[PDB]
């Protein structure tokens, strides 16, 4: 609820620290997104405004100016100091930007907006523009397939190359997600550097690794926030790989109306009960269910046995 | 079978003839020899009169 | 040594007298062999490094 | 048979393993003075075994 | 035969031709060849079974 | 080594609570002992812990 402002410039927004510029209160960890605009990217230029706490190495209060989307990307530069900095541009059409806090600080913040509009040169789908790539999957509610065939149903790459898939789960509000693995297969186990699918929590940052799997065996991981982002790394050589996940929304109990209660500290909603398809641990929800009657020697009376 | 053993050619420690040997019983052993010698030996009297 | 540069040891890997070839130890045997259930198989766990 | 089934035949909590017994068919392992505890107020259980 | 490997620890079976080629050390498993069938049933027995 | 110029311990400070440094001997003057305590007591290091 407190980041600061995002003002919808028609090219490039000049954001603020949270409380610009007083002090900014510590423990925020802002994620700030540059949609950078097709045909073109991001330049960003720093301002001469720039207090953000000096450290060994910036292992404390810092600015990453990492060129990517989120988490994993290529990291440009760590901005600690007083010194303000400059020369900021993009090698893609898309730009991250997080801002972290300790807990025992003071500092003032910084501002840049916009500066490019030239043409980008690479054409990695095929033709003149071409981006890096659409694989932004926003999918919600109270359960859904996360499958890994999305990536050529939806037509988004060539066949051949490497692929770098993200979904992203969003709950019901006041929830959190039970990401479950129902099929897994690789064909390079034990190989991280070619196949591996890894979950994140509350954002698609770096500080949320929760599990990183490229082994024979997925787990059932269960996050603590209402947002889940899942990506896929398969390169060149390796794809064939593929997973089918199913999130599930859950409330830790003390379950009302509208709950089941799982005995597993979940509570779920009750169209989740005997949908077909199993969403807690043990299917609790798929029990109790399909429960027909006795019939007997009445509905033997059939083509065969009715008959004689 | 509850042990398994096995029987073998003696030879002395570090002799020529055990590799010669163990390339010839394996090729009896193929051909049949082996168990044409055996059943001639172990047949005995050619028993149990109607089981 | 250069202060703007850091040290610049040449050291180059390559002068040293012909002496001492290396990996001098006891040698690791390349065990080769296939996998077929249940002879070798391929260990069933999360944790990727191996 | 527990390490190959597992998620199935291993329980979260002791809560969980008294009402999967109660409603499912399990037999469930646990503390000695838990059973003795659960049993004399729960008519409907037993403690099988030493 | 190429020195690529050491050992060969595996299910490689003693056989004349490659007995003759590359050196076995003495079996740690004997087998054979038997017969797979199924299991009886006794769900048809006939329909004069009295 | 406290910081020349400036005379705010704060980044020095820091680094002595998360290295787990609770012996410290100061070699100041009275007059910048006075200023290190007030930039002590703004931290979280004037426990029972410190010496
Ligand atoms: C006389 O000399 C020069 C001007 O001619 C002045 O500056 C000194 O010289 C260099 C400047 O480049 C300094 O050397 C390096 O300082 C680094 C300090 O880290 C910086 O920390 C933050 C940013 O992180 C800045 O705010 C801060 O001002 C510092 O710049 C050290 O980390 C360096 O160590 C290693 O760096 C490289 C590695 O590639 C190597 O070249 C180094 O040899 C060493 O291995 C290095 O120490 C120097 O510190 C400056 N002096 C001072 C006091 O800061 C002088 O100030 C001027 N006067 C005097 C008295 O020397
Ligand atoms: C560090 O020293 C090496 C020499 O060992 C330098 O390499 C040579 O540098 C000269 C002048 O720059 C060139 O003419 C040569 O062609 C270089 N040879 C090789 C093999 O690189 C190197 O430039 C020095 N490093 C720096 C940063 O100056
Ligand atoms: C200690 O110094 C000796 C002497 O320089 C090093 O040994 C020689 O290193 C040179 C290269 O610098 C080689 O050309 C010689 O063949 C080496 N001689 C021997 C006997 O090894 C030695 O490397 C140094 N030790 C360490 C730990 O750096
Ligand atoms: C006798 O015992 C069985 C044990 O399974 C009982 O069946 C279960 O009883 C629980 C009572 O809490 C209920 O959930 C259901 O009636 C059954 N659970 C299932 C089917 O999962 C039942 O009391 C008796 N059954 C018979 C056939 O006599
Ligand atoms: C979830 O619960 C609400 C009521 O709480 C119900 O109306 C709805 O059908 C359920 N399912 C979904 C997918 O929202
Ligand atoms: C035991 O059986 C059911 C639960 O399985 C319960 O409702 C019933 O009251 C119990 N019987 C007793 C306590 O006699």
């Amino acid at each position: 609820t407190q980041c600061g402002i995002w003002v919808r410039t028609s090219n490039g927004g000049h954001f603020a620290s949270p409380n610009y510029p007083d002090s900014y209160p510590p423990n925020k960890e802002c994620i700030y997104i540059l949609e950078a605009a097709p045909r073109q990217r991001i330049e960003l230029t720093f301002d001469e405004r720039y207090y953000i706490e000096p450290s060994f190495e910036c292992r404390f209060d810092h600015l990453e100016v990492r060129d990517g989307p989120f988490g994993f990307s290529p990291l440009i530069d760590r901005y600690c100091g007083m010194k303000s900095p400059a020369l900021i541009r993009s090698t893609g059409r898309f730009m991250w930007i997080k801002f972290s806090s300790d807990e025992e600080l003071e500092g003032l913040g910084f501002r840049a907006k916009y500066s490019f509009i030239p043409d980008p040169d690479f054409t990695y789908l095929g033709g003149i523009l071409n981006p890096i790539p659409d694989c932004q999957f926003e999918l919600s509610g109270a359960d859904g397939i996360v499958r890994s065939s999305q990536v050529e149903q939806e037509e988004k790459t060539k066949p051949g190359q490497a692929v770098d898939c993200i979904w992203t789960i969003k709950a019901t509000p006041k929830a959190k997600i039970y990401l479950r693995f129902l099929d897994y297969q690789m064909e390079h186990s034990n190989e991280c550097k070619r196949n591996f699918v890894a979950v994140y929590d509350g954002s698609s940052a770096i500080e949320n690794l929760k599990a990183k799997f490229c082994s024979t065996v997925a787990n059932d991981v269960m996050l603590k926030t209402g947002v889940g982002v899942i990506r896929m790394w398969a390169d060149e050589g390796s794809r064939l790989s593929r997973f089918r996940m199913l999130f599930t929304s859950f409330v830790e109990p003390p379950c009302t109306s509208s709950t089941f209660f799982c005995h597993s500290n979940m509570c779920i909603n009750n169209s989740l009960v005997c949908n077909g398809v199993q969403n807690c641990a043990y299917p609790w929800d798929e029990n109790h269910c399909k429960e027909k009657k006795k019939a007997g020697l009445f509905e033997q009376i059939t083509k065969t046995h009715g008959t004689i | 079978l509850i042990d398994s053993k096995g029987y073998g050619v003696g030879t002395p420690m570090g002799s020529p003839y055990r590799d010669k040997i163990t390339i010839a019983i394996l090729q009896l052993q193929e051909e049949g020899k082996l168990h044409m010698m055996k059943e001639k030996w172990w047949r005995g009297n050619g028993c149990p009169e109607e089981e | 040594w250069d202060p703007a540069s850091g040290l610049n040891m040449t050291e180059s890997q390559k002068g040293k007298p012909a002496n001492i070839t290396d990996s001098l130890s006891n040698r690791s045997l390349i065990v080769t062999t296939i996998l077929e259930e249940p002879y070798v198989l391929f260990k069933k766990s999360d944790k990727p490094l191996y | 048979f527990m390490s190959s089934r597992r998620q199935s035949v291993l329980v979260k909590s002791n809560e969980e393993g008294i009402q999967r017994v109660l409603t499912s068919d399990y037999a469930f392992l646990m503390e000695s003075t838990t059973i003795e505890f659960v049993t004399q107020r729960n008519c409907n259980l037993t403690q099988i075994g030493g | 035969i190429d020195h690529k490997a050491d050992l060969a620890v595996a299910p490689l079976a003693i056989t004349y031709v490659r007995e003759k080629v590359i050196d076995f050390s003495k079996p740690f498993m004997t087998l054979g060849i038997s017969i797979l069938y199924r299991k009886p049933n006794g769900t048809n027995p006939g329909v004069f079974s009295f | 080594q406290l910081p020349a110029d400036t005379k705010d311990a704060k980044p020095l400070l820091k680094e002595m609570k998360r290295g787990k440094e609770f012996h410290v001997i100061f070699d100041c003057s009275h007059e910048m002992a006075a200023g290190i305590l007030k930039q002590a007591l703004a931290m979280g290091m004037m426990t029972e812990y410190y010496h």
